[PDB]
């Protein structure tokens, strides 16, 4: 057996100089009856860097640690960490941490992201190279640039037909200008590529759909 | 103030023949206390005529014990008829004990182990730690006949297992067939015996539990896995019990059993003839002599109880006062009666109501005492 | 105090080794630190010995090589150790093959610091080791199976019939005069072929002589080719008694040759299975002076044939013929009602490592169970029996059953040793012996003594060196079996003088009142240094507190006492109950040892032994703290009615524990009592809050500050007392985590008063 | 200061078994423990695997890497390791050695740089480049955009720039996604219309793994 946490929300839109506030529970108390201290642990993780440690005790802050964080939360099986004013340097995942008892868990983490006006995606399409043909090899890419929010889905259709196999999706990121990307693949054979005529991808968004097509 | 009741106080008797026996009165008596005053409570135990008796013998029959055991094969009767002129109601019974089965016990060649007498041309039994023949019964004759079916048997060491049998008689109660009547054990012996330390050097680790070991045909099988008896577990055993040693054992054994005998409370020594010929009068000796002291002792006290008595032998007798811990009067005559004051004081107040048992050491009767504090 | 109960290691229940003691070791160059366990034998685990470490958080045990192996029942396994190496014993069986006695005494094995073999002893035949001018250094300033097959033809009248039974009879009862594990067996043949009674009815031997007077004679032909053919199907077989590895006979009584009988003569004597039986023939009558059947008793015996072919002019010489049989069949037995002595000694017993040559063994059973001591030199392989001295025959059979040697220890003087030995049964109350050196003569006599019959005074002892000086200062003695109600048990704490090396009681100590049955003292054992000040600390076990209570889920305890400059302590300062370890737990604390480092943390641990796991204990930092305090103004003046600055700082005063440490996950808790014993106090807290129930982390550090206010009382102060110093209390505690910590979490000194006193 | 270091990215094919590094300085090496977690992709935050002390060599393992992981200390060298036993295509992760804090308890006061593992059984395959010609329909707006396919590469990484590395603007260059073993990636570009394909526009990509550079221009 082991304890369990729910940390929720699986990520918060933030602004520069807002009040922020994170949320795990475990399902059992942490109340350890002789300290009195609660025994969990929040962390800081920056992409591409290894975690930190930021808050030991539910309310202890380590040394070199800004004071904007608190960990509060009390309770012994809810915790909150807040912060009092997100700067650019605080954007990074958060996991808080069993410390009790064995095995050690942890929250599963939240992804903090800056908040900017909304940004309709630009899509492209690009039939598959020349070259890639004399390899009896046939792919199909669309490119979705520049979107926000970071949540969208797509949808492929040969002839107007939706294929639901043979496709990979590249990984959503965030840019520093404070937007997203996307990209998906068809992957098929170049007998394949040849039975259909024409080609067109779908995009959906907080709008109306987003099309493009080739032939 | 305190004060002090009485529930039961069904008066003195001797008993009719068929039942009426009482011995001890009060039986029940209620005391509250305010620390720091002393309350008196009176007690008193008249001795009955024909109070029933339970005599079981217990012989060593190590090979010294040959001559011994051909005389008690035919002494059943006249133990039954002296003990008749005492009792009206009297049953005897019979057990036996050599040792372990183990080195350096007994010796664990397979011959020496069917048969651990000297020559091959005389009956032998196979050594054993405790054997229970004949339950306790009314008839002379079953006595005779079974014992007489028994024969000596030899070990390897001077000292005997015998405490083991000891321990097993007083645990092993529905299989004697033990009374709620006046208890009496024969231990009789040519040796010292083991104590509970000796096993070590069999290999043996496990100590004693207060269990009954005896199987469907009354031997102690699973002797060799424990370790003796101690001391204070035999006394313990016996007091728990309510049975009455009678040691009869030879001249050379006589010091130890007399040190054995100033532990446990109510016992007797006697020196058992080479030939055990004089089994009959020592029983009857040591009877005579273990019947005619009335002790009273407690339970364990409660936290911050204190008890004392003061033994009164006759009626007109002084208030001496001495703070003994037990009462007892000695020389009781046959159809007398004695009184001991046991006073109780009590220092903190209990958080529930307690309970003491004072009972008359070696009788069944009791006095269950309802200790009750106030402030 | 300061052992962890919250944290135990454990051997697996029913797990490869059923403990009966556990002991730490540690080679010293290595600085690796195991725990030896023995076992008895068992199909799982032939034992003895097994060295057990801390792997995944459990005790993992694998057995040591070149160690003594028993075989069969359990005897006795005893191990024991020092600095120079561990030593082995186990009692072993072995089984004269000439007599019927046996010899039981100990095999020993000596290792290294490290477990690798040095030596071994066998100590069976013993007067071959002996050395009575050895220097005591003291730093000195299958039985026999007969079967008979008697003829029963008709030409033998009754009167010469009876006198034939009367022989068998004759020859039975001298027999088993002489050879106790002769068995007989009886065939009568003729006509017909006739059991009268096989091996297994000749094991009641009144009875087969009895049966033997009860024969009828067949009175037929005679047949007896088919006599020795039913003797060798029926009689020599495991389902009628007889045992394979037992020597075989027969003896044939004849009065005249075959003649009609429908088997063969020749085939029955070379048959597979008459190879290995002797057969002797006895020939009565005149017909055997005729050439024929002389041949015939020529080919029935088995030669050298003059003595085992006999010839009888009548019935009646049978009876002289007993004298050439009995030699020439039954092997002589040999003494076998010879005294004891060095047969049983069981050397062994007890054991002592003396230096890396010599070892002191107990040989409890050595004259009649007298008792002694063996002092072995495992190179020489020689050795010196030590015991009382008999003087006269009266007195050598007054100190039977001693039990001498029952357990053995040293003394360790200012310039010199001494050997003690234990006697629990002496005078049936116990005594210890020791070793009286007057040159060549050395003999123990005794010095202490038991007072209650029964305790088994003297069968454990423990010298202690309270300040590890290399000089015994006390020693401690078990009478585990001392009554009062039940059997409760007492040690007696014995001072040794530095003049004389007498002994001289100081103390008496008993068990937790409220047990009958504690068996208080059954193990007792110098743990080294736990508590941290540099004395050595002592550990007592009570294996039965608790026994047959409720559901008997564990019983057993362990007493801790510590050590002072003036002796040992008056009363434990732990007393760890079975119930609080484990469940399942039964004897806890009836074998003991400590002072090894086995967790890591480079502090003396202990290990427990039940009977049938072992625990081990981590032991606890102790931390001591030392309080200060500071004013401001450092007193106040007359009239003053301002604020009081106050600046209180703990710190770790000792070296137990690195400073980074700090007190781990221990909260300080402190409280302060401003102006104590004042019926109305002139000065107060400025907040409640910060002066009650202080909660604190530790800064990491050495050292830890804070800082408060004091403001005067409220309302006028009274004139009676108005200059007196103010008294100031900061009453300090430690609150440490409930559970299983990984690291064992620091306890306050038991011994320093947890609060200091300031005035202003 | 407390600081860790290990060994580095392992590359192992399926089946066998490799023994990480946690180097420790600045601090007594038996005095404190030793913790080791694993971090996972796609979602699956951080499991912890077990503890080990130098001090006294004890070990204790979480249920589900008991058979798995096997932790072990050189108090000479102060350097611990975590040996990974039958390795398969599911542990590829990074993994941490931790130190626990002196005081109060902290299970990872301190990390180590990082150790990425991955179980593949492909070859070093070099990358193949494929321009992605624009569609005729994207010629008539002000802004075209451009790209390459880099399809069917291993090991990671490769490099992929624009120009030589001379434009520096509107290139996105998506995370990799593996198909069936092989890793595959695309980028694509912005460049105004008025630009392209009146100048030049290519990519560069580096793939050291097989010491290979492909230059590619775009055509329409
Ligand atoms: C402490 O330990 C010492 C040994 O270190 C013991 O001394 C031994 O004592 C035993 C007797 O207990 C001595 O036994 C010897 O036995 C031999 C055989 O005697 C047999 O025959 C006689 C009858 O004739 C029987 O009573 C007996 O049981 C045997 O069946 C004899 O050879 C010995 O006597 C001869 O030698 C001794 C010693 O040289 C002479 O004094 C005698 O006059 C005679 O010549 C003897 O009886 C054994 O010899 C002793 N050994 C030593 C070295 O002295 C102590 O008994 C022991 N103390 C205690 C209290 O147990
Ligand atoms: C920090 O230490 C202080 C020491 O004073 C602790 O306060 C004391 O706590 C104990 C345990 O709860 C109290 O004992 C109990 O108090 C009441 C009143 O008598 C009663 O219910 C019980 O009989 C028992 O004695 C004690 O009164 C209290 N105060 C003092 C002055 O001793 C405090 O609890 C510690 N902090 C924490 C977080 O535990
Ligand atoms: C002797 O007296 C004792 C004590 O009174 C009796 O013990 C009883 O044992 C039975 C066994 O089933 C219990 O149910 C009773 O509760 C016990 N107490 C009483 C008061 O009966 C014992 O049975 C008596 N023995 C004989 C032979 O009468
Ligand atoms: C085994 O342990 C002992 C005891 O800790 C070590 O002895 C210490 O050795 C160091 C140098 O290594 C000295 O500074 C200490 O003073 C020694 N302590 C004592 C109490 O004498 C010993 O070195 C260790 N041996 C090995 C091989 O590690
Ligand atoms: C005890 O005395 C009473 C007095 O009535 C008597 O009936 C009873 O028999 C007594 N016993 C003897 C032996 O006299
Ligand atoms: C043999 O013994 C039996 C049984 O005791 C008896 O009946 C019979 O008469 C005896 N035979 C002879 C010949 O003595
Ligand atoms: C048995 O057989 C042998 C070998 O044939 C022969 O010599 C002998 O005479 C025979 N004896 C009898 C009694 O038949
Ligand atoms: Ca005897
Ligand atoms: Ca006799
Ligand atoms: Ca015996
Ligand atoms: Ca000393
Ligand atoms: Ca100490
Ligand atoms: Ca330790």
């Amino acid at each position: 057996a082991a304890i369990t946490f729910n940390l929720a929300p699986e990520s918060l839109v933030v602004t520069a100089g807002s009040k922020v506030t994170f949320s795990c529970k475990a399902s059992q108390d942490f109340l350890n009856s002789a300290t009195k201290r609660n025994y969990l642990t929040w962390y800081q993780q920056r992409d591409g860097k290894p975690p930190k440690l930021l808050i030991y005790w539910a309310s202890a802050r380590l040394s070199g640690v800004p004071a904007r964080f608190t960990g509060s939360g009390g309770g012994g099986t809810e915790f909150t960490l807040t912060i009092s004013s997100v700067k650019a340097a605080d954007i990074g995942t958060y996991y808080c941490r069993q410390l009790r008892s064995r095995p050690l868990t942890f929250g599963g983490g939240t992804k903090l992201t800056v908040k900017q006006p909304k940004s309709s995606p630009s899509v492209t399409l690009f039939p598959p190279s020349s070259e890639e043909l004399e390899t009896n090899k046939a792919t199909l890419v669309c490119t979705i640039t520049d979107f926000y929010p970071g949540v969208v889905t797509v949808d492929w259709k040969v002839d107007g037909t939706p294929v639901t196999q043979g496709m990979e999706t590249t990984q959503p990121s965030k840019q520093s200008n404070n937007k997203y990307m996307a990209s998906s693949y068809l992957t098929l054979t170049a007998r394949a590529w040849e039975r259909h005529s024409s080609y067109s991808c779908q995009v959906t968004h907080e709008g109306h759909t987003v099309e493009k097509s080739l032939s | 103030r305190g004060q002090q009741e009485v529930l039961q106080d069904q008066p003195l008797s001797q008993g009719a023949r068929g039942e009426g026996a009482t011995q001890l009165a009060p039986q029940r008596v209620r005391v509250t206390l305010r620390p720091g005053e002393p309350q008196q409570l009176q007690v008193r135990f008249l001795r009955a005529e024909g109070y029933p008796v339970d005599l079981y013998y217990l012989m060593d029959l190590s090979y010294s014990m040959k001559d011994d055991l051909e005389r008690v094969r035919q002494l059943g009767h006249a133990l039954l008829v002296r003990l008749q002129e005492v009792t009206h109601s009297v049953r005897i019974g019979f057990g036996s004990f050599v040792d372990k089965t183990v080195l350096p016990f007994v010796s664990t060649v397979p011959s020496k182990l069917r048969h651990p007498c000297p020559t091959r041309l005389e009956r032998c039994q196979s050594p054993f730690s405790f054997h229970h023949v004949l339950s306790l019964t009314g008839d002379a004759q079953a006595f005779e006949r079974e014992v007489g079916r028994q024969s000596v048997s030899g070990n390897l060491d001077s000292p005997e297992g015998g405490f083991d049998a000891i321990l097993q008689a007083a645990l092993c109660q529905e299989q004697i067939g033990w009374r709620n009547v006046s208890r009496l054990l024969v231990f009789t012996s040519d040796d010292t015996f083991h104590t509970a330390g000796d096993g070590k050097l069999g290999g043996i680790f496990m100590p004693s539990d207060g269990h009954c070991h005896l199987d469907s045909n009354g031997l102690y099988s699973r002797s060799t896995e424990f370790d003796y008896p101690s001391v204070g577990q035999v006394a313990q055993a016996l007091s728990a019990a309510n049975i009455q040693p009678i040691f009869a054992v030879t001249s050379a054994a006589l010091p130890v059993y007399q040190e054995l005998s100033k532990l446990i409370p109510k016992s007797a020594v006697g020196e058992l003839s080479e030939d055990s010929s004089n089994v009959v009068q020592l029983i009857m000796d040591a009877y005579n002599s273990l019947s005619s002291t009335v002790t009273l002792e407690h339970s364990s006290l409660p936290p911050g109880v204190h008890i004392s008595y003061e033994s009164q032998c006759e009626g007109p007798e002084k208030r001496e006062g001495k703070a003994e811990d037990r009462g007892q009067c000695n020389h009781v005559r046959i159809n007398q009666t004695v009184t001991f004051w046991v006073s109780l004081q009590a220092t903190h107040c209990l958080p529930e109501p307690h309970l003491l048992r004072l009972r008359a050491l070696g009788f069944s009767e009791e006095l269950i005492v309802e200790l009750h504090t106030l402030c | 105090f300061n052992v962890d109960v919250a944290r135990p290691w454990l051997t697996p229940k029913g797990g490869a080794p059923f403990v009966l003691s556990s002991l730490l070791h540690q080679d010293p160059s290595t600085n690796q630190t195991w725990l030896l366990v023995t076992s008895p034998r068992t199909k799982r685990t032939p034992g003895p010995l097994h060295r057990c470490s801390l792997v995944q958080d459990e005790i993992l045990c694998h057995p040591v090589e070149h160690v003594p192996i028993p075989k069969g029942r359990h005897r006795g396994v005893t191990v024991v150790r020092s600095h120079h190496g561990v030593l082995i014993c186990i009692q072993v069986l072995v089984r004269r093959p000439h007599s019927l006695s046996s010899e039981l005494t100990g095999t020993c094995s000596l290792l290294g610091p490290d477990l690798r073999p040095q030596a071994q002893a066998n100590f069976f035949d013993l007067e071959n080791l002996l050395d009575p001018d050895a220097r005591v250094d003291t730093g000195d300033c299958a039985g026999t199976e007969i079967a008979i097959i008697l003829d029963g033809s008709g030409s033998i009248d009754p009167p010469d019939f009876q006198r034939a039974k009367d022989f068998i009879s004759n020859m039975m009862r001298n027999f088993y005069e002489k050879c106790f594990e002769c068995n007989f067996a009886l065939v009568q043949y003729g006509g017909v072929i006739q059991t009268e009674f096989d091996l297994r009815d000749s094991q009641d031997v009144m009875a087969s002589l009895a049966r033997v007077q009860n024969i009828t004679q067949v009175g037929s032909v005679t047949k007896t080719a088919s006599a020795m053919q039913h003797v060798l199907d029926s009689i020599f077989t495991s389902s009628h008694g007889s045992r394979r590895k037992a020597s075989k006979v027969m003896v044939v009584l004849t009065d005249g040759g075959i003649f009609e009988d429908p088997l063969n003569l020749t085939t029955v004597i070379n048959s597979p299975k008459m190879q290995g039986v002797e057969r002797f023939a006895i020939g009565v009558g005149e017909e055997f002076k005729s050439a024929r059947t002389a041949r015939e008793l020529n080919l029935i015996a088995s030669d050298p044939d003059e003595t085992h072919a006999f010839k009888v002019t009548n019935y009646m010489a049978l009876d002289g013929l007993l004298s050439k049989l009995r030699y020439n069949i039954i092997s002589m037995e040999g003494t076998v009602g010879d005294a004891l002595h060095y047969q049983l000694a069981q050397i062994g017993f007890s054991a002592q490592i003396l230096d890396e040559r010599q070892v002191l063994l107990g040989a409890v059973g050595a004259f009649d169970w007298s008792g002694g001591a063996l002092l072995y030199d495992t190179r020489s392989r020689r050795g010196r029996f030590l015991n009382q001295t008999a003087a006269a025959a009266a007195d050598a059979e007054a100190a039977q059953y001693s039990y001498l040697g029952y357990a053995v220890a040293v003394l360790h003087k200012t310039c010199s040793l001494s050997y003690i030995a234990g006697a629990p049964r002496y005078k049936h109350h116990g005594a210890v012996f020791e070793l009286q050196k007057e040159g060549r003569e050395a003999s123990f006599l005794p010095v202490l003594e038991g007072e209650q019959m029964g305790s088994y005074f003297g069968s454990e002892l423990c010298p202690v060196d309270i300040d590890m000086d290399g000089s015994t200062d006390f020693l401690l003695v078990a009478a585990p079996f001392y009554h009062v109600h039940g059997e409760e048990g007492r040690v007696y704490v014995y001072r040794l003088s530095e003049q004389d090396g007498s002994f001289s009681l100081a103390r008496i100590l008993s068990g937790h009142p409220g047990f009958t049955n504690a068996r208080f003292g059954f193990a007792m054992a110098a743990m080294g240094d736990l508590s941290q000040d540099k004395l050595t600390d002592v550990a007592i076990g009570a294996p039965l507190e608790g026994f047959g209570a409720d559901d008997g889920a564990s019983f057993g305890s362990v007493y801790i006492y510590n050590g002072h400059w003036d002796g040992l302590s008056a009363s434990p300062s732990q007393r760890i109950r079975a119930s609080t370890v484990a469940p399942g737990l039964q004897y806890f604390g009836m074998s003991m040892a400590g002072g090894f480092d086995i967790s890591g943390d480079g502090l003396a641990d202990i290990t427990v032994g039940t009977l049938g796991q072992a625990v081990v204990f981590r032991s606890r930092p102790v931390v001591r703290l030392k309080v200060s305090m500071a004013f401001t103004p450092s007193a106040l003046p007359i009239g003053f009615n301002g604020v009081v600055n106050v600046r209180l700082c703990f710190e770790i005063s000792s070296v137990t524990t690195a400073s980074e440490s700090g007190l781990r996950e221990a909260l300080l808790n402190f409280t302060l009592d401003v102006d104590v014993g004042k019926q109305r106090r002139r000065l107060q807290c400025s907040d409640v809050r910060s002066c009650l129930g202080c909660l604190r982390e530790w800064s990491s550090g050495s050292q830890l500050c804070e800082d408060l206010l004091l403001m005067p009382t409220e309302g006028e102060l009274c004139e009676e007392d108005c200059f007196s110093n103010a008294s100031v209390k900061v009453s300090y505690q430690l609150q440490t985590p409930e559970g299983q910590t990984d690291h064992p979490q620091p306890i306050l000194d038991r011994y320093t008063e947890p609060f200091a006193i300031f005035q202003l | 200061m407390v600081q860790l270091q290990r060994a580095g990215p392992t590359i192992v094919k399926p089946g066998s078994a490799v023994k990480l590094s946690c180097k420790a300085t600045g601090f007594a090496y038996e005095d404190y423990y030793i913790f080791w977690v694993r971090q996972r992709e796609g979602g699956n935050g951080q499991k912890w695997i077990g503890r080990i002390h130098p001090g006294s060599g004890e070990t204790k393992y979480n249920d589900k890497f008991k058979g798995k992981a096997t932790l072990t200390a050189d108090t000479e060298a102060s350097s611990a390791y975590m040996r990974l036993t039958s390795l398969t295509s599911e542990d590829t992760a990074v993994w941490y050695c931790g130190w626990e804090r002196s005081v109060g308890r902290a299970t990872f006061a301190y990390w180590g740089q990082g150790t990425s593992v991955t179980v593949s059984s492909a070859k070093t395959t070099p990358p193949s480049v494929y321009p992605l010609a624009p569609g005729s329909a994207a010629q008539t707006n002000s802004m075209v955009t451009l790209g390459c396919l880099v399809k069917g590469y291993f090991p990671e990484p490769v490099t992929v720039t624009w120009n030589s590395g001379s434009l520096s603007s509107g290139v996105h260059t998506f995370p990799a996604v593996l198909q069936s073993d092989l890793y595959t990636l695309s980028s694509s570009v912005t460049v105004p219309s008025s630009t392209w394909p009146s100048e030049t526009v290519t990519c560069n990509v580096a793939h050291p793994a097989s010491s290979t550079k492909v230059d590619k221009k775009i055509v329409p």
